[PDB]
RNA sequence: GGAGUAUGGUCGCAAGGCUGAAAAAUUGACGGAAGGGCACCACCAGGGGUGGAGCCUGCGCGCGCGCUACACUGACAGAGCCAGCGAGUACUCCCUUGGCCGAGAGGCCCGGGUAAUCUUGUUAAACUCUGUCGUGCUGGGGAUAGAGCAUUGCAAUUAUUGCUCUUCAACGAGGAAUCCCUAGUAAGCGCAAGUCAUCAGCUUGCGUUGAUUACGUCCCUGCCCUUUGUACACACCGCCCGUCGCUACUACCGAUAGAGGAAGUAGGUCUCCGUAGGUGAACCUGCGGAG
């Protein structure tokens, strides 16, 4: 099994590098197809390449399929997108506190298909090993400061990305009394994402919305009574968890049911939780000059 | 149980390379299957296999025109003649060359044989079956004449009707006429003039016209008329006419001389038969896609028998009715798996040809061939009910057939595309689990729903063997992560207890009383675990017991060949006391599960045309260019479709090219019979059914000194103590004596005998009355026996249920035969008669 | 290629052909038909053979030594020992080619690593 | 990886199972076997709305009941059940 | 000069206020009853926190995370004696063995290591044994406090930390509640690191020792879903229920053909012969007869 995970990760990295070179060529091939249909004259370096024309005659059709959106990009999520229900386990750090364990339970209840695991004495490579051995889609690690959580680590499996984020303004479910709160409904939640516009924003949108099981698309625009909101300002994604009734065709009553975060991501690594030496995709550039001026996501 | 297994019939292949034969009565069809000869009785649906076995494949069959003696020639000319009424091996005798023609004389005293250029006419040996005071001689065959007046291969030999002359058809384009003794107006003349060599030269009825059919598709008549200048006559040619089969050469023709009709089978599989002396095409049709190799005709003349060698493809054709009598097909690939039916009357096997087929154990014919899979079929399984069959295959689909309507009511696939290599099904018939080599999850669907229940997971490698427990509570998976899993699915908690092993798991089997499980690993060891408290209770290290090898293309000694030292498949007995184990090797082991010893080892094949059947190859076959069975000899073939090598480089699992010269010996599946007393194993030669030998072996149960057959019949006829006589007969254990006393006691004293019968002899008695219901025509007598037995010993059998399960199963199928065969007809008749009487 | 570019059966059989060749390991990408133009190659098949793929997996040192070792029969692919040095190892059986059961080469590797368990 | 599953339909007749059996001198089934007509009664005739009469309806039970003899309360309840199925879809 | 790509100007449109803040529906709105599935936010059996005293981050004398205990499965004193993840000194004083001195903390002389090479087998702690004490706030506990000696540092007062003597507090299992937990899990123990966010009032790893009790059931509390679909054989089931909307039609009511109000329903082949015509010997067609 382990040889298959290593081999498939190496094949994925090689295919991504080949896609970089092929994109450098296919930016030139899309000018030849647009000039053929519209008749505007093109560059001589493009029109006088015999290899480009000879291979263009075979590779028209994938460019047309990408224009129509009929195919999907080579990704770690596009293999099993809406086919499998992504199972995900939430774990603490090594010796958790009682409020960290209740918070772990609360963000377990945020996902309708998640499970929680007691860490105890569990070495982190064997944690990764057991996740790949039970075909989990995601793990989420939690770190507390003193009864208040300060970091999440959302890792996609078998070889997918980590998003490590630091938590702020955490208001737990376990602070309000049982007369006012209650047992959270476990229905498949709607999701809304607000303010993600860069390709890095669509990356974090993908690795956050593939944590939830896929919604049945027959009548999802009106059915379902539970929503989860990820909205970012100043690249600190703030998340709420509401439950709603549609009290009229023009009005809706919301009710806050879950914990509130404003998590800020500081590391997105193309590689799982065990790989400390995985190649990072983005990291929070503090101690640079304009790293506080520039806004990502 | 008694582990005394002789070899009963071969099954699962209907024809291989060789000559076909009919009985002189016309009913039995003698066909060669590898190195054995099956007899298919066609008037009553039956079949058997002669107890001999040649070292190589059969080349020729001949049969004495009285009917009694069969003479079978292997390759390299080793001949075995045998008595067909008393199926016993009589003489072994080696013609030193490869026999390429053979024909017995219709008088019965001689037989002629063509070894490549030679033509030897031999006497038929005097036999102990025919003489009163006679015995086996040493060298019984006496040669009469030898003729080497010939230049190439003798392809055919045909006697006359008065058995004084015969014709030899050749490969040097010339048929010749020979005599037995020196006649008065005869010279051994030649018949020249052809283009591609004669297929067959035949006499007429009144032996004046003789016909020659050649390979190019031309048949010529030969008469003894005068030369065109007119004592002075010459065997010359009166007319010639041609089969116009367009792009093919005829491979085998036959000629019925009493009814004057000629049949010819061609290279493109379309045969044609012609009323010869005016040559009117009676008809023609395509029986096979590949070719037709051997044609024979009935002695009556109303049936034809064709055999194609590249597939199984044996078929008998009744030409005036224009219909098949049988059209049978053996597997032309490796038989991947097999299971018995829970009745035990029919077995079903699944090969890598893509087809599965249901053979009947009696009569040896396949009764239905399901052909919906588009790739090689792996494991097939039944439920407890026995009406539904679930088959997995490499095209990604676990199909589910209903055998009372013969259509796949379900087909299951995984959403990501897998290729399932093993499967199990709950005995309730409602849950299917299946596992593949591409993904390490193990899939579970529902039969009555159709959609995927779950993907169980926890394996770090591909899952190789699945087994649902026969009570229905526990799935067990076994996988190449050196591990097994006790999956509990049906409980509210779905749990998985691992069994850590030493190497990759190859097979998993349950005990029938489900407390025990045997898992066979890649070291070659069997480990018997308990399922309640998951601890190994027993173990056999079985490398040496199965290691028999040294294939061609194997540069190790047979003792050092690893790969034929493991058990790929294991099955418990229906008793639960003996495993049976078979791998990629020549030996089948039969272990005891309590005393942990090997009770009996079997050898699947003596056939030296297969590759791994002797562990010490001889140095005569090693030239200076490798072994002699390794040089590519396709270029020395007369036909282009035989010369072409459409093979793919490096294709272990099947290709349609399939050179397949000297295939390996491997037992890919074994199964015990649910009625007991038999098992069978899918080898590469066929499907060997072994069974207990109780009628040819004295074996008393617990005998005294004053108990003889004479004393048993004395206390029967004189004393009339029926219980004492029956207990003495079951104690002697001689089936003729038991049958004699069983029929002799009366049907009013059945109840007294059963009421005072012993419970140690109750299960043997139940098995005996089940066999007597299924065989003897004393149906109401045996049903009174069964009724009295179950009414008296009712609570004992229901209390035990595990010691007597096979006896209850065979009694149940005996009354199922009587419930489906006679009483449906009786009820339908009385309702039809009531309606017709009520107008 | 000769089919028109917006054709459904052209697109479906392009994806089928590229997925089949990438699953057999001949192509290294599954997103271009020019790979089947000038990248499918008898050398690509011949390097998907068994002694070269175990040279790449470093089961042997050289393709000559690998052919000698799989003629002597130390290498199984999956669960079955392989004596043919032309067995084309696909991309998901390159994860299952390993040594045989009682292999002296396996004892040599374990004796080098000082993990020679004689049980 | 095998192939994507593409839909294939197989036309079975109303002949007995001994017409699907292979060619041999006599059948392997008994005398009771050989009348099983290879399509179930549900495929010989299934009562449905497409094969009902004009005035009548067929229920979920497979029983013809007419709209004239049906009362107002049962008409209202059948309208509510069909509207419930329409809301479910 | 042509073709693209940008950058900044200029102009034109956008850029005229019956106005003055807080629907769709033959598909819709809300339920009920029955039957399933699941859940340490449920039952059941147990375990463990927090909550009592003190310290303090954080959140808005009060609060939270913690450490140490209330002892006899213990304290003490000998004695046995066993890990794993780490780290460590160049233009330097890091990790430190051994030799003396010192009760201790420490001092001192040397020494190995830029390291699987030396510290370090990190001889770690619970733990195991043979003793002492004997249920007594006792030798359980070790807060507070006095006096002294040391180390870091330019500096130690508001006591950096270390050692010695002495002083010997509360605390006798935490209350009501409330929360969490089902196998290498709860719980004890130390060692190491400090990774662009968080974290020294701590964080995260890493090894060591390792149980009790469930592993059943939807009875309680709930959550999800069936009553439409999504596949066909066997086999089984057999029109779930209510309040309204919307649409179509029908008639009613009353003010000025008309917008509203209120309601209901949904059977002569072959051959021959005699004919008549055709293109004539013959031959063809049609008819009438016999075989």
């Amino acid at each position: 099994m382990l040889r298959k995970q290593a081999r498939q990760r190496r094949d994925y990295l090689y295919r991504r590098a080949l896609l970089l070179r092929d994109a450098e060529i296919a930016e030139k091939r899309a000018k030849l197809r647009a000039a053929l249909a519209s008749g505007k004259p093109l560059d001589p370096k493009i029109a006088n390449d015999k290899e480009l024309r000879k291979d263009f005659d075979y590779d028209v059709s994938r460019d047309i399929a990408k224009e129509q959106g009929e195919i999907d990009i080579d990704d770690e999520y596009s293999e099993l997108s809406g086919i499998v229900d992504p199972r995900v386990l939430v774990t603490t750090s090594r010796d958790p506190s009682s409020r960290l364990m209740a918070f772990s339970k609360e963000i377990r209840l945020m996902f309708p298909t998640a499970i929680r695991l007691n860490r105890g004495n569990l070495i982190l490579p064997d944690l990764v090993m057991s996740a790949q051995r039970e075909r989990l889609s995601d793990i989420i690690l939690l770190h507390e400061h003193r009864g208040t959580p300060t970091a999440i680590t959302i890792s996609h499996f078998p070889h997918g990305p980590t998003l490590m984020a630091s938590l702020h303004n955490v208001v737990l479910r376990a602070d309000i009394p049982k007369s006012i709160k209650g047992t959270v409904s476990e229905s498949y939640p709607h999701l809304i994402f607000e303010g993600f516009r860069t390709p890095l924003g669509q990356r974090v949108v993908k690795i956050l919305k593939h944590l939830f099981p896929p919604r049945d698309p027959t009548n999802n625009a009106k059915s379902g009574n539970r929503v989860i909101t990820f909205v970012n300002q100043d690249d600190c994604i703030e998340v709420r968890h509401h439950v709603y009734v549609r009290t009229n065709y023009n009005s809706v009553e919301l009710s806050e049911v879950g914990p509130r975060f404003t998590m800020r991501p500081f590391s997105i690594t193309m590689g799982t939780l065990e790989n400390k030496d995985a190649d990072v995709e983005w990291h929070l550039s503090q101690y640079t000059r304009t790293g506080r001026k520039k806004n990502y996501f | 149980m008694k582990t005394n297994f002789k070899f009963s019939n071969l099954l699962g292949t209907v024809y291989c390379r060789g000559n076909l034969l009919f009985s002189p009565d016309g009913t039995h069809l003698f066909s060669p299957v590898g190195n054995r000869v099956t007899v298919f009785n066609l008037v009553e649906n039956k079949s058997y296999t002669f107890p001999f076995a040649h070292r190589k494949n059969i080349s020729r069959i001949g049969l004495t025109p009285q009917g009694n003696l069969l003479l079978s020639i292997d390759e390299d000319g080793q001949a075995i003649l045998t008595n067909v009424p008393r199926r016993v091996v009589l003489y072994h005798f080696s013609f030193k060359s490869p026999v390429t023609a053979l024909a017995f004389s219709p008088s019965g005293r001689h037989f002629v044989v063509g070894l490549k250029r030679k033509i030897e006419v031999w006497h038929v040996p005097s036999t102990p079956d025919t003489n009163e005071d006679g015995d086996l001689e040493f060298a019984p065959f006496v040669r009469h004449h030898t003729h080497m007046q010939h230049f190439d291969d003798v392809r055919h030999l045909e006697w006359s009707s008065d058995s004084r002359f015969f014709l030899s058809a050749s490969k040097d384009l010339t048929a010749r006429i020979w005599s037995l003794d020196t006649e008065e107006g005869f010279v051994p003349t030649v018949l020249s003039g052809h283009r591609q060599g004669v297929v067959g030269a035949y006499f007429s009825k009144d032996q004046e016209t003789i016909y020659t059919v050649s390979k190019d598709g031309a048949v010529f008549e030969w008469k003894y008329v005068a030369k065109p200048g007119h004592e002075d006559m010459q065997w010359r040619i009166v007319n010639k006419h041609f089969f116009m089969q367009n792009a093919a050469t005829l491979r085998c023709a036959a000629y019925h001389a009493e009814s004057n009709l000629l049949v010819a089978g061609f290279s493109n599989g379309i045969f044609g038969l012609y009323e010869m002396p005016d040559f009117n095409l009676i008809h023609t049709l395509s029986i096979s896609q590949n070719e037709i190799d051997f044609v024979t005709i009935n002695k009556s003349g109303e049936w034809l028998a064709f055999g194609a060698s590249k597939l199984g493809q044996l078929l008998v054709w009744e030409w005036q009715s224009e219909s098949y009598i049988l059209k049978q097909q053996g597997h032309f690939d490796a038989m991947n798996s097999l299971v018995y039916s829970p009745d035990g009357q029919r077995i079903v096997t699944a090969a890598d040809d893509g087809k599965i087929k249901v053979w009947d154990v009696e009569s040896g014919f396949c009764i239905v061939t399901f052909t919906e899979h588009t790739s090689g079929v792996t494991a097939c399984e039944f439920a407890k009910k026995g009406s539904v069959l679930f088959t997995a295959s490499l095209d990604g689909s676990v199909r589910a057939w209903d055998l009372i309507r013969y259509r796949n009511f379900r087909t299951f696939t995984a959403p990501e595309r897998l290729s399932f290599t093993c499967m199990a099904v709950d005995p309730s018939g409602e849950v299917i689990a299946a596992g593949s080599i591409d993904s390490f999850d193990i899939h579970i669907w529902s039969v009555q729903t159709g959609q995927l229940l779950d993907r169980l997971s926890g394996h770090e490698g591909p899952v190789s063997s699945l087994a649902f427990a026969p009570d229905g509570s526990v799935l067990v998976s076994g996988s190449w992560d050196r591990t097994a899993r006790i999956w509990s699915i049906f409980s509210r908690t779905q749990t998985s207890e691992p069994l850590q092993l030493q190497s990759d798991v190859l097979d998993v089997a349950f005990r029938p009383d489900s407390k025990q499980i045997a898992i066979s690993t890649l070291d070659g060891q069997l480990t018997f675990w308990s399922v309640s408290e998951a601890q190994q209770v027993s173990g056999v290290d079985g490398r040496r017991d199965v290691s028999g090898g040294r294939r061609i293309t194997d540069r190790r000694t047979a003792a050092n060949v690893a790969g034929t030292k493991n058990f790929n498949t294991i099955r418990y007995s229906m008793d639960g006391t003996c495993l049976l184990a078979g791998g990629n090797s020549k030996y089948i082991c039969l272990y005891s599960t309590t005393t942990m010893v090997l009770l009996k080892k079997f050898t699947v094949s003596v056939n030296l045309s297969l590759s791994g059947t002797q562990e010490f190859l001889n140095s005569k076959l090693m030239t200076e260019a490798g072994p002699v069975g390794l040089l590519d000899d396709q270029g020395e073939a007369s036909d282009l479709e035989d010369r072409i090598d459409r093979s793919l480089p490096g294709s272990k699992r099947g290709d349609p090219g399939a050179r397949k010269k000297f295939p390996e010996v491997r037992v890919s599946g074994v199964a015990f019979s649910p009625t007991g007393n038999s098992f069978c194993a899918a080898s590469t030669e066929g499907l060997l059914v072994y069974s207990l030998d109780n009628t040819v072996q004295f074996d008393p149960f617990d005998l005294n000194m004053e108990i003889t057959p004479a004393s048993t019949l004395a206390v029967l006829e004189k004393e009339k103590d029926y219980l004492k006589a029956l207990v003495m007969a079951f104690r002697l254990n001689e089936a003729g004596l038991i049958t004699r006393v069983y029929q002799a006691i009366p049907y009013t004293d059945i109840g007294l005998v059963v009421e005072q019968f012993p419970t140690v002899y109750v299960p043997r008695l139940l098995r005996f009355v089940a066999a007597q219901t299924e065989q003897s025509p004393h149906m109401e007598f045996c049903l009174l026996w069964i009724r009295a037995l179950i009414d008296k010993h009712g609570p004992w059998l229901a209390a035990n249920r595990g010691k007597v399960d096979v006896e209850l199963r065979v009694v149940a199928r005996a009354v199922a035969k009587m419930r489906d065969e006679i009483r449906r007809l009786a009820d339908e008749n009385v309702y039809m008669v009531d309606y017709l009487l009520n107008q | 290629s000769l089919l028109p570019p917006d054709n459904e059966v052209r697109r479906k059989h392009e994806t089928l052909l590229l997925d089949k060749l990438y699953d057999m390991g001949i192509l290294s990408t599954k997103a271009k038909l020019s790979a089947v133009e000038h990248n499918v190659t008898v050398s690509a098949f011949a390097r998907r053979r068994l002694p070269v793929v175990m040279t790449r997996l470093r089961m042997a040192e050289t393709v000559q030594a690998a052919t000698k070792l799989i003629e002597q029969g130390h290498v199984r692919v999956g669960v079955e020992e392989v004596r043919d040095p032309a067995f084309l190892v696909t991309r998901n059986m390159e994860d299952f080619v390993t040594w045989t059961v009682g292999s002296k080469i396996k004892q040599n590797i374990m004796k080098y690593r000082d993990k020679l368990d004689d049980f | 990886k095998p192939k994507p599953p593409a839909p294939t339909l197989t036309v079975v007749s109303d002949v007995a199972t001994v017409a699907m059996e292979d060619a041999q001198p006599a059948t392997a089934q008994g005398v009771a076997g050989g009348e099983t007509s290879m399509i179930a009664p549900q495929e010989v005739y299934a009562p449905s709305k497409d094969t009902a009469e004009k005035g009548e309806v067929v229920t979920k039970a497979g029983i013809p009941i007419a709209k004239q003899e049906m009362s107002r309360e049962e008409k209202l309840r059948r309208r509510r059940r069909e509207k419930e199925r329409i809301r479910k879809a």
